[PDB]
């Protein structure tokens, strides 16, 4: 059985205009643990993104952080692009920073 | 049982690694490794019903040769005979799945 | 008081493009101090706690070398489970193991485990009194009356209750700084209009530790479940944890809900009402 | 610590 | 808002060369990277290359070396001239885009064949 990925896309400091900051993509609850996780700034991908080492739950369901180093502003569009086996197409989810 | 013998010899080891000098621990992890491939081996052959204690036997003598021997002679030896070990479990895993099959 | 280690195991195979990818992490509590990667350069244990790098050349020489041996024996095993189960020799398998141990309050042995899966589902799995097996199929009982030849269970329950307890004080005591600490949730709420008669009220956790944590939106003391929208406890990247519960308000009627937060980190449990 | 016994092949 | 028309899938040879093309109507201007996935029944889409309207460019692995992406922004078209193909490049190619509000669009899809037969 296949298990699509939960998807969360964060900062890892509360966001203020400026100053720098993480932006995260956690990716968690999919199987098998094949993934492909991009950070995108106004349409387009951002080149320097690491992750944490594979770990799976209790469920064996695997779990991934991806982040990277970013500085919020009040019109830069940010959001990430996750591609797994169970999805047709890449998702897509914005990052709101109240979320 | 040989395989009773090579599981008291790997409690043994996993009891010692605390109680030895950091000299000889790397020794004692390459020991356990050996010990539970041929635990690994031994039981696969019984598996496959190709008890053989001739072979078994075999697998003992080497290993107690290996103590008793100077400490970085002895280490060279056990990793010979861990990738020797390796070769044949994967050898009997082969015909563990033909034998499921069938 | 309570603290566990545990290390996961997963091999992929990849048919025509080489060997099985095999990765390997070691955890104590919620802190990642081990790594493994057979396709990463080093061909090393790796470090990825401050406190586990003054172990020793010793330690690290060992680890290697068992770590490599766990993916040699993983290795087999997607062969012999795709055989086990009839499947094609061109599909992605996967195998997991995992094991580890529980201490109490006392640092006394508590728990033990050690599980295997395949394909993410239940193979086989060591119970816990630590000297009999949980078979999930035909294939699973195979393994299971070959474990029980090579005596596995009784080797598993010297290295649990004896081998994986003393070195899990032991690293308890090298990282005591980051390990044996409890950072308590700095918490906030925030105020979002929905619409011009509704609301979201969102109640935030942050920079928690460990990671166990209890979020509850309560409306005039009534449990406000099925009606709270609650996102799953997420790492902050810094060795730290989030999350957040939000449920959505009439407007004016914001002081009748309550959020609730519950940490070990906190002597009581908060309560949080919005503040206009 | 890695276990050292007890991690046979399925 | 944003449509995408493709064109130049098919039929070639093992080892031949085939050029596609896709434009975008509409809302344009709006759009910063386009580029192309591939899929084949049954499995996801995998990125073939795509580019950015300031010309930052990615390759797929399996592409890498053989593909070449290029793009003319003042017609907001970009061409993927594909080399030395092979019988695994067989599969469906789609064109995408992305707003710069990270707006996802989609073409229908071009099937390319590489087979003897």
């Amino acid at each position: 059985i296949q298990r699509t990925p939960k998807i969360q896309v964060y900062s890892r400091h509360p966001a203020e205009n400026g100053k720098s900051n993480f932006l995260n993509c956690y990716v968690s609850g999919f199987h098998p643990s094949d993934i492909e996780v991009d950070l995108l700034k106004n349409g387009e991908r951002i080149e320097k993104v690491e992750h944490s080492d594979l770990s799976f739950s209790k469920d064996w369901s695997f779990y991934l952080l991806y982040y990277t180093e970013f500085t919020p502003t009040e019109k830069d569009e940010y959001a990430c692009r996750v591609n797994h086996v169970t999805l047709s197409q890449p998702k897509i989810v914005k990052w709101d920073r109240d979320m | 049982d040989p395989l009773k013998r090579l599981t008291e010899l790997a409690l043994e080891a996993l009891r010692d690694e605390p109680h030895v000098p950091p000299e000889d621990r790397p020794l004692v992890t390459l020991l356990q490794i050996a010990l539970n491939l041929a635990i690994n081996v031994v039981v696969n052959r019984r598996h496959l019903g190709r008890t053989d204690p001739e072979h078994d036997r075999k697998l003992l003598e080497e290993l107690e040769e290996i103590r008793k021997l100077p400490r970085e002679e002895a280490e060279k030896r056990l990793e010979e005979l861990i990738e020797r070990l390796e070769e044949e479990n994967e050898k009997l895993a082969e015909e563990e799945v033909k034998q499921f099959r069938s | 008081g309570s603290h566990s280690m545990r290390y996961f195991f997963t091999s992929v195979s990849r048919p025509g493009r080489g060997e099985p990818r095999f990765i390997a992490v070691g955890y104590v509590d919620d802190t990642q101090f081990v790594r493994f990667d057979s396709d990463a350069a080093s061909q090393r244990m790796e470090p990825r706690a401050p406190w586990i790098e003054q172990e020793g050349p010793e330690y690290w020489d060992g680890e290697t070398r068992k770590v490599k041996a766990h993916s040699q024996t993983h290795r087999v095993d997607l062969g012999t489970l795709r055989g086990y189960y009839n499947q094609s020799e061109a599909g992605s398998h996967t195998v997991q193991r995992m094991y580890g141990c529980d201490v109490g309050s006392d640092w006394r042995f508590l728990r033990g485990y050690h599980q295997y899966a395949y394909d993410g589902k239940d193979y086989i799995a060591l119970k816990e009194d630590l000297r009999s097996w949980t078979a999930a199929d035909m294939a699973a009982q195979t393994t299971k009356h070959k474990w029980e030849a090579a005596h596995v269970a009784e080797q598993l329950r010297a290295y649990l209750e004896g081998t994986c307890v003393e070195w899990l004080r032991r690293y308890l005591e090298n990282g005591k700084e980051t390990l044996q600490r409890t950072d308590a949730p700095k918490t906030h709420m925030t105020h979002h209009a929905v619409s011009d008669h509704e609301a979201t009220l969102r109640c935030w956790a942050l920079s928690f530790y460990p990671a166990e944590i209890t979020l509850t939106w309560q409306r005039d003391g009534e449990d406000q479940t099925q009606d709270t929208e609650l996102v799953e406890t997420r790492p902050a990247g810094d060795g730290t944890f989030q999350k957040w519960a939000a449920v959505v308000v009439p407007s004016g009627q914001e002081q009748r809900y309550t959020c609730h937060v519950q940490h070990e980190g906190l002597p009581k449990p908060l309560t949080l009402r919005w503040e206009p | 610590e890695l276990a050292g016994i007890g991690i046979l092949t399925v | 808002e944003v449509k995408l028309v493709e064109s130049g899938g098919g039929l070639v040879q093992p080892g031949g060369s085939l050029r596609l093309s896709c434009a975008a109507s509409g809302s344009i201007f709006s759009i910063n990277t386009m580029g192309w996935y591939r899929q084949t029944p049954g499995k996801q889409r995998d990125l073939v290359a795509d580019i950015s309207s300031g010309g930052s460019t990615k390759y797929g692995d399996s592409v890498k070396g053989r593909f070449t992406i290029s793009r003319d922004n003042t017609k907001n078209t970009v061409y993927l001239q594909m080399n030395s193909l092979k019988p695994e490049d067989t599969a469906v190619y789609y064109c995408y885009g992305l707003s710069y509000s990270n707006d996802d669009y989609w073409g229908q899809g071009t099937q390319v064949t590489v087979s003897s037969g």
